[PDB]
């Protein structure tokens, strides 16, 4: 059974990871603090890969992560699962000041950009998917994440299930990739620093979660169409990810570990996520369990309200998915 | 290149067990959900089973739920399909697949970029019987027919080749008939244009008999 | 076969064939349809994946798409070699399984008739050391793909004893077997036998002697 109020003794709950869900979760934190002042929360922008590794070793009691746990690390540490938050997604930015369309792109393209292959925003192939749009020679500058990333999870993920005999043999997927050195390549750290880095030179994409989307057309970024195995291409929105995630609910397990990259839905957008705390089901002592359980409770109820959501474009679990968080919301012991 | 290699078919009776084998190469074998699936001869193709590992999920259809066992051994690049309480249905050829990449432990869509060559279950009471070869000569300048009778074998497959696969045109090896009694009779004959030695190797697993028999006029 | 497909379909060379796969909500409706190629005596093969995708070395004449619960595999430039069987595939929600359509076998229209080649072989020797006898008759190399097979003791026919294959799809004319089994004195009790062999009203007879 799920614990519906926090322990009265003052419990400090400590989140660290995904800088994706980084802005949702400095909104979670003060509300349920306004609601409750003996519970305190503290987060961090660490990415994914940080918040799975500290989740893991005990330094957090939130490890916040884009990315489910593999096998391996659910084998390698006793009582750690990944907990549905809520649903992001992630947009393909690009530094194309003179375009006002939303460019078209897929995994085929984006692969061979990030590649080396696709070397001037004009190729025949990038062209083919945007007929009579005005592409300029101006250079491919394919930007990716230096730390450990979610978002790099995503994208990769996204470049395997559309490209598998070229990028999904080599190099795969995952929180850290061995993208290639290819020129004009650069790792940024973070979402802000993608958001910066593509900003920054005319002629740059980077993958950037969706929660830094408002800042980056603030920059002038342009945003992109992306496709998925139907053929079709979609923007990044309520529709699209709803719909994307409306064919993952249904046959999303119980353990909550699904990849929901390049859906069958035929209006799907391909890149869609679930949002996880990394958390472990033995806490230090019965208050902090009971205090964890109500803050993870209150996050995908009242936390999930579109008032906290479309301040980052996330959109709500489905009443099915809700109930899953919740078991393993009961399981968190002492 | 990727390759399968199914093995272990047979005959079992009916009520009976039988565990297959599938050797893979050429790819990173854990990296793959691997599949069974099944084909009743002259029917179509019915799914079986998929499994990435013990830890994820693993599916079976429900003409075998409760019957079949699918794992692997990811050490030995080996997928197994133990089967039990096997029926007179369950005959088929056992083809081992490849599945889509390990994304997570949830999906199992049909995404079979390989496949073996298949390994042929049969399920019935009737006993296994070893077939009689003989040759098929000509009695009587031009081209010549060469051949070999593999007569009142049970059950299925037999293989033949020629000079142990060296004499590979002009082969022609026939369907067997499956006569009243329920025994299987086939026949392979080559075209041939006194000097030379043709020899028909034949193998008929299930009985073990393996019989390399010249033929001369 | 949970998914429907029609277990018939022809074209002439050079057209584009259609082959649809309905199913319903459950699979197709809510899943990547993928599509195979299976020749006879072979595994099946990938030809679609993922409702559009296709493999490397699959050519572009091969394509698919997808509507709803339906989808379809389009084949283009109909050629001799396409003739093979076509299945389609998806994952089902609700059985939490994969289901295959039944096949879809696809002829190629315009194969030359072509009548039979006919072997028949006499029973060796040595199974008449071991009180058998047995008649090999061998047809091949004919079509369409239906035959009818007479064996004949001298001029009078024989009956009993007489097993005789389905005709077969070879790799793409048909083939076809008949045995004849006889008592070593039934086999040398006459002057000859023969392998009577009628294909479209035309008979091709083989005779082979004890002598």
């Amino acid at each position: 059974t799920v614990a519906t109020t926090p322990a009265s003794s003052p419990v400090t709950l400590a989140e660290t990871g995904s800088t994706l869900l980084y802005p949702l979760f400095n909104l979670w934190g003060p509300a349920f603090h306004e609601r409750y002042p003996n519970v305190t929360i503290t987060a961090q922008g660490t990415g994914s890969g940080a918040g799975i590794a500290q989740a893991a070793a005990g330094t957090v009691n939130i490890g916040a992560s884009d990315a489910y746990l593999s096998e391996g690390d659910m084998a390698a540490h006793k009582g750690l699962m990944n907990i549905a938050l809520a649903i992001s997604a992630q947009q393909v930015n690009y530094n194309l000041p003179g375009v006002s369309e939303h460019l078209k792109l897929n995994g085929k393209v984006l692969a061979a950009m990030y590649q080396g292959t696709i070397k001037t925003w004009d190729d025949p192939q990038i062209a083919a998917l945007n007929p009579g749009v005005n592409l300029p020679g101006t250079a491919v500058v394919p930007l990716h994440r230096s730390d450990g990333s979610g978002d790099t999870f995503l994208f990769t993920q996204y470049l395997s299930k559309q490209d598998p005999e070229g990028w999904g043999k080599s190099p795969g997927f995952g929180t850290t990739v061995d993208f290639p050195a290819v020129p004009g390549a650069l790792g940024e750290n973070g979402n802000g620093g993608m958001v910066t880095g593509c900003a920054e030179t005319p002629g740059c994409v980077a993958y950037i979660g969706i929660s830094f989307l408002d800042q980056a057309s603030q920059r002038g970024l342009g945003e992109a169409q992306l496709g998925n195995s139907s053929g079709n291409f979609l923007l990044p929105d309520a529709q699209s990810i709803q719909a994307a995630a409306a064919g993952f609910a249904s046959k999303t397990p119980a353990n909550q570990a699904i990849s929901m990259i390049d859906g069958p839905a035929p209006d799907g957008y391909p890149i869609i996520n679930y949002e996880y705390a990394i958390v472990n089901n033995r806490q230090k002592d019965a208050a902090t369990a009971q205090t964890l359980q109500a803050f993870l409770h209150w996050a995908i109820t009242d936390g999930n309200k579109a008032s906290f959501l479309d301040q980052v474009h996330f959109q709500p679990l489905p009443p099915a998915v809700v109930k899953l968080s919740d078991a393993l919301i009961a399981t968190i012991s002492s | 290149e990727v390759q399968l290699v199914e093995s272990g078919g047979g005959l079992v009776k009916p009520g009976g067990s039988l565990r297959l084998s599938c050797a893979a190469s050429g790819f990173t074998f854990s990296s793959h959900r691997m599949h069974w699936v099944r084909q009743a001869p002259g029917k179509g193709l019915e799914w079986v089973s998929s499994i990435i590992s013990s830890r994820t999920y693993i599916y079976y259809a429900d003409s075998v739920k409760g019957r079949f066992t699918i794992s692997r051994d990811n050490s030995g690049n080996s997928l197994f399909l133990q089967m039990n309480s096997l029926r007179v249905e369950d005959t088929a050829v056992y083809y081992c697949a490849r599945g889509d990449y390990y994304y997570d432990g949830v999906a199992s869509d049909p995404h079979f970029d390989n496949w073996g060559q298949g390994t042929l279950v049969t399920v019935s009471s009737a006993s296994t019987k070893g077939p009689s070869v003989f040759p098929l000569a000509p009695s009587s300048g031009g081209t010549a027919a060469l051949g070999c009778l593999v007569k009142d074998y049970f059950p299925e497959p037999v293989t033949v080749s020629w000079n142990s696969g060296a004499l590979t045109s002009g082969v022609h090896t026939f369907p067997a008939v499956l006569q009243s009694s329920g025994l299987y009779s086939l026949s392979s004959v080559v075209t041939v244009p006194g000097t030379q030695t043709y020899i028909c190797n034949v193998n008929h697993k299930p009985s073990n008999t393996k019989v390399d028999k010249r033929v001369e006029p | 076969s949970v998914l429907t497909q029609t277990p018939s379909a022809s074209g002439t060379p050079g057209q584009r064939v259609t082959i649809s796969c309905s199913g319903s909500r459950s699979n197709i409706g809510s899943n990547y349809v993928y599509w195979f190629q299976q020749f006879p005596g072979a595994a099946p093969q990938l030809l679609i994946y993922r409702n559009i995708q296709r493999p490397s070395g699959v050519p572009a004449r091969f394509s698919g798409s997808k509507s709803d619960t339906s989808a379809s595999l389009a084949i283009s430039g109909l050629r001799s070699e396409d003739e093979a069987h076509y299945y389609c595939a998806a994952w089902d929600d609700s059985l939490s399984g994969v289901v295959f359509g039944g096949g879809t076998k696809v002829t190629v229209l315009g194969q030359p008739k072509a009548a039979p080649s006919v072997t028949l072989f006499p029973p060796s020797s040595e199974e008449l050391q071991a009180n058998k006898a047995t008649l090999v008759c061998l047809i091949s190399d004919f079509y369409p793909g239906a035959v009818t097979v007479a064996w004949k003791a001298d001029s009078s026919p024989v009956k009993a004893g007489v097993e005789t294959t389905t005709p077969s799809k070879q790799s793409n004319k048909y083939a076809a077997s008949s045995y004849l089994s006889l008592t070593p004195e039934q086999w040398k009790s006459h002057r000859s036998y023969s392998c009577q062999v009628t294909h479209e009203g035309s008979t091709v007879e083989k005779t082979v002697a004890p002598t």
